[PDB]
């Protein structure tokens, strides 16, 4: 479907390829991984790499983004002339550093996980996760002072001023007042545009200013669904200070009342939605109407087959969601899975 | 997310669950051997465990260390299997240490297992529910009279690979003989020592200019002649 | 259980250190 | 010109006296695979920087 | 089938949050012969020797300098390819 | 040698001594918060320990690993404080992980402690005797429902610093806006995208030549123009 | 207390080795 | 024998790691 | 609040007694392009390029060569600055 | 007089079977100033500076370029060593 000149897609892809010249970075990486005579085609077949994730990465790479001069340019375009002989890992982590995707081996195929906005997958409250002997279900750790970079110098070759390399400085003035100045040097791979180098530096500065928290916890017997790159929400009662998660003790369909595990208080001037797990197995949000004795609620409708001891979550409008992004899932002998995440 | 079937997720959610069975399959087709099926337990009737039609055999085998992390080095799980009776020795002397074959692992809840296993049958049998993952044997860390331990690895590993990979040589051809790039298909001509021959079994190119001239295929020569004059 | 436990733990620590260094040297590790 | 192969030349000024001229013959190996080619014909070929 | 399980968050974050989401790009080593001229791993503008080196790969529009396979000097022929040739004034 | 007072040394050399009290003060003034005082125990009367007039609060806090060695790497001590009731979480969401603030540690013998603490009073009270050391919070290695653990560091650490540190750039100014070297002090002129404005809140220099020309302050330009012509 | 103690000590030794390498990497250490 | 054994084993592991790194630093080792 | 205490003396003297009282000075890497010329980190006598490099610091009396900010060639004016201008013989 | 004894076969083989029977030869670092010229540690064909460098050792028949101890330019004497010398035509 791809049209290299106009960078436009026609319809739904069918899994077939055609030969053409393009600047797209995703298909440059695909050519790197799976070409027989010079690339890595003999070790790594075409079935081991998933062409379906590279499709959406290529779509993300071709969107129109403003440049400084007032025009519009694609985000990422591969312009490279590779002359020296390096390790395959170095070239792979130079191709995956420009489009900011981490190459992780899924169970069956090698997949690429990119950093673009995404929606939540599953919610883990204090009842879903394993309680260690210490007594702390979640353990949060933060980034260091000197690891929060503020100024980056990016090298890129200049088509206009002769193809000699030129450096650009990206800075954050507000962050420097707080954390001091932490300077870093970086190279932009396949860069021949000033806007792309500036965005490459700005991504580091913003991701190290904004996302500074990680969490580690264990989830038992239902971690089969998770692979690296999933985005999950954490509802920690101790962190928030208010009860937001539990399990259902009894359901009454005729009166539409749920007896919860612990007492809850309705917020003032708002509507609270209680998440429920349907008999089919997909979350179904329903709007809370009243709480009788703290334990009992009165939902608008009761989803079909809400069994006893099923996870429920309270979604207040005031509180902000706490999303996370998995980076490792260590299978354990006890049948539990240890999950590590970084703020999203 | 892996596209796990709905019934498997419902089984994962429940408080009281059925047994979890891991079904190992060792594939040696690429190397030149046959595919072997093993499982850790027998069924309830004292027979090999039957999943679909495979009928995995009982044999002490354990695999530990599997993980899903891309931040650091590769995963490198470990698989341990016993050879008290000398099976692993027989496979390793013959198929060159079982290095290069595939290992496929399936996790199926005992609830969906085939109805042949249980004496009273299973009404919930469903052969589509499983979780599959493929690895490739890398090394045989130990081999003894008690047990034998292999270390697996991902099919896509980048340890010995360099990207451009093609060398410009002055006197030696880098192509593979009779391959796609050499493009030669004809009668056997010479030996690997540039000695004339006609038997097809012992026809090999010497990767030299004379060896290529035997084929009159000088046009497709891999190397670039007379570079050493300039490099000097 | 006496100093013998300390000596055994020291030997196991040295073995673990060699294993960790060799693991790190390969592609993707700190030393690569 | 064509994609698979191409040719171009700029004519040489005629001599006046009876003198011979040297000739430099160079071959360069640019890249590996099928590449699309020059962007603007002979203007994309630069000797020294001209 | 036993052991101790640790938490990797503090160990992972030690480098930086960015390195957990995307690897880091490589920078060539510095040589004082260049007088501070800075190099990159994906561009090369000069003609290099051939033997023992790899054939490069070009992925996008760019100015390129390429490995030399042949180079010689000889005396040019007077004929310009046409039937008519005129020598001298 | 530290200038320890004579009474403290006399207490050190004795055979039977009084209790040693460590008093912790966490300073968040530079970050923008308030200073917090903690101590590990209550006094003999069941009230907060009163040293001078500070009245350090009782709270489970411990710091271990302090050292004085310049041969190898830096010291990096550790401080552990509990947050069963969520105090540390409240301080960390608000003041950005308490990273950059100061920690000051005082060791005072219980003999010289103030007279308010002891029910019968203290005749030897002397507020001058203490040993002080300063550190800066570096990281929060853990934060859970049971405890919170920080790692301190020396104020003079050289981890992310390079000495010269001033880059000559062809198109970008490295000074700080309205700083000492920029030397601009006047009405708001432009935005960070070189758009005209008059609000003083959103007046920012774009570090570009046009952004500097808005100020008519080209003379003090940080960068050096037309270098890229020579570098080319 | 059997081989389980040996396995636990091996895991702890590997963790200590990683921590020591990361400590030595920074300024002033052997690897710097 | 409680967490104290774990802490002692961790300290011994760190000591072993330093010793092993210094041993491998000299001629013939991995780091040479 | 427990552990084992070790002795550092044999570990500290493994490098040398000199390194225990004062750090060691750094030596630049050797490059064969110089034909055996030896460099140091506190001297440079040649003019280097400007962009992307730091502005140097000079701490004592020394001969210096410095990064170039401008360089051009043009035709010179005949006037020497005084009122009287004489051109030719 | 106690401890645990391990097996070294898997650790020794980890690099390769060849290194167990014979060490590996060293390769000089790559510099881009050479335009891809490849160097080795046992040959040098050019004249190098003398001070601060070692006096080389030659072990077999080979072309050599050697460190310079002296170099000067002066005017040459007319006498060729014989008793008779003739200047000019
Ligand atoms: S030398 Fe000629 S015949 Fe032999 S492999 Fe090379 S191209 Fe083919
Ligand atoms: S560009 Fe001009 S006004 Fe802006 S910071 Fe630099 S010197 Fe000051």
């Amino acid at each position: 479907n791809y049209n290299p000149q106009t960078r436009q897609y026609s319809g739904i892809w069918d899994g077939t390829f055609k030969p053409a010249y393009s600047n797209n970075m995703a298909w440059c990486l695909w050519d790197m991984l799976t070409h027989p005579r010079y690339g890595m085609g003999k070790r790594l077949g075409a079935a081991d790499v998933d062409k379906w994730a590279l499709y959406v990465i290529g779509q993300y790479c071709d969107q129109s983004v403003p440049d400084g001069f007032g025009g519009t340019e694609p985000r990422i375009t591969c312009n490279a002339y590779l002359t020296t002989q390096r390790k395959a890992w170095d070239v792979l982590s130079d191709f995956c550093s420009a489009m900011r995707c981490m190459p992780v081996w899924n169970g069956q195929t090698l997949t690429f996980v990119q950093d673009r906005p995404s929606d939540k997958t599953w919610t883990y409250n204090r009842s879903n996760v394993v309680m260690p002997d210490d007594g702390a279900p979640f353990r949060y750790s933060f980034s260091a002072l000197k690891d929060r970079h503020n100024a980056v110098e990016v090298n890129w070759i200049d088509p206009n001023n002769g193809w000699e390399t030129a450096t650009e400085l990206v800075e954050d003035t507000q962050a420097i007042a707080r954390y001091g100045r932490n300077v870093t040097k970086m190279d932009a791979f396949g860069c021949t545009s000033r806007g792309q180098a500036h965005r490459a530096g700005l991504w580091l500065i913003k991701t190290e200013l904004l996302e500074t928290q990680t969490v580690d916890f264990s989830v038992g017997a239902e971690g089969l669904r998770h692979v690296p790159g999933d985005v999950i929400e954490i509802c920690d009662d101790d962190y928030a200070g208010i009860s937001t998660g539990g399990r259902v003790l009894a359901v009454n369909s005729q009166t539409r009342t749920l007896t919860l595990d612990r007492e809850i208080t309705l917020p003032s001037s708002g509507t609270a939605l209680i998440s429920l797990v349907d008999g089919s197995g997909n979350p179904v949000s329903v709007e809370v109407q009243s709480v009788t004795d703290g334990v009992k609620v009165k939902v608008s409708r009761v989803p079909d087959g809400v069994a006893e001891y099923s996870v429920w979550e309270l979604k207040l409008p005031t509180l902000r969601q706490r999303l996370f992004r998995c980076v490792s899932i260590r299978e354990n002998d006890d049948g539990t899975y240890a999950i590590t995440a970084v703020q999203h | 997310m892996q596209d796990i079937r709905q019934e498997t997720l419902n089984e994962c959610t429940r408080a009281e669950q059925s047994a979890s069975v891991v079904l190992w399959e060792i594939d040696l087709t690429e190397v030149g051997g046959e595919r072997y099926f093993f499982c850790n337990e027998q069924n309830e009737k004292g027979e090999p465990v039957t999943w679909q039609g495979r009928q995995y055999q009982p044999y002490p085998i354990q695999g530990s260390g599997f993980e899903l992390n891309g931040k650091g080095t590769s995963t490198r799980p470990t698989l341990t299997v016993s050879n008290l009776y000398g099976m692993v020795t027989g496979m390793a002397e013959d198929m060159q240490s079982l290095v290069g074959g595939t290992v496929v692992r399936r996790k199926v809840y005992a609830r969906f297992l085939d109805a042949v296993n249980f004496v009273n049958g299973n009404s919930y049998a469903d052969p589509e529910q499983e979780v599959i993952s493929r690895w490739r044997i890398e090394q045989c860390s130990e081999l003894s009279a008690v047990s034998a331990s292999f270390v697996l690895s991902t099919p896509t590993e980048t340890d010995g690979a360099v990207f451009p990979g093609r060398i410009m040589l002055a006197n030696t051809c880098t192509w593979t003989y009779r391959g796609d790039e050499c493009g030669y298909s004809g009668p056997a001509v010479a030996d690997e020592y540039d000695q004339p021959t006609s038997d097809i079994t012992k026809d090999k190119c010497s990767k030299c200019l004379s060896g290529c001239k035997f084929r009159n295929n000088v046009g497709n020569f891999g190397g670039f002649l007379s570079i050493n004059k300039l490099s000097q | 259980i006496g100093p013998a436990a300390l000596k055994a733990v020291y030997d196991m620590a040295r073995k673990g250190a060699r294993d960790e260094i060799q693991t790190q040297m390969r592609d993707g590790g700190l030393f690569s | 010109m064509g994609k698979g192969s191409s040719k171009g030349h700029t004519p040489r000024e005629a001599k006046d006296n009876l003198k011979s001229t040297q000739l430099l013959s160079v071959i360069d190996a640019i890249s590996e695979g099928p590449i699309e080619g020059p962007v603007d014909g002979l203007k994309s070929v630069l000797l020294n920087s001209t | 089938m036993t052991g101790i399980l640790f938490s990797l968050g503090a160990s992972m974050v030690l480098g930086g949050v960015a390195q957990m989401l995307a690897p880091k790009a490589r920078t060539p080593r510095i040589q004082t012969t260049d007088n501070g001229k800075q190099n990159t791993y994906f561009s090369s503008l000069d003609n290099m020797v051939a033997q023992g080196n790899v054939l490069p790969v070009l992925y996008g529009e760019m100015r390129v300098g390429s490995r030399v396979v042949s180079q010689e000097i000889s005396t040019a022929d007077e004929g310009d390819g046409g039937q008519v040739v005129v020598i001298g004034r």
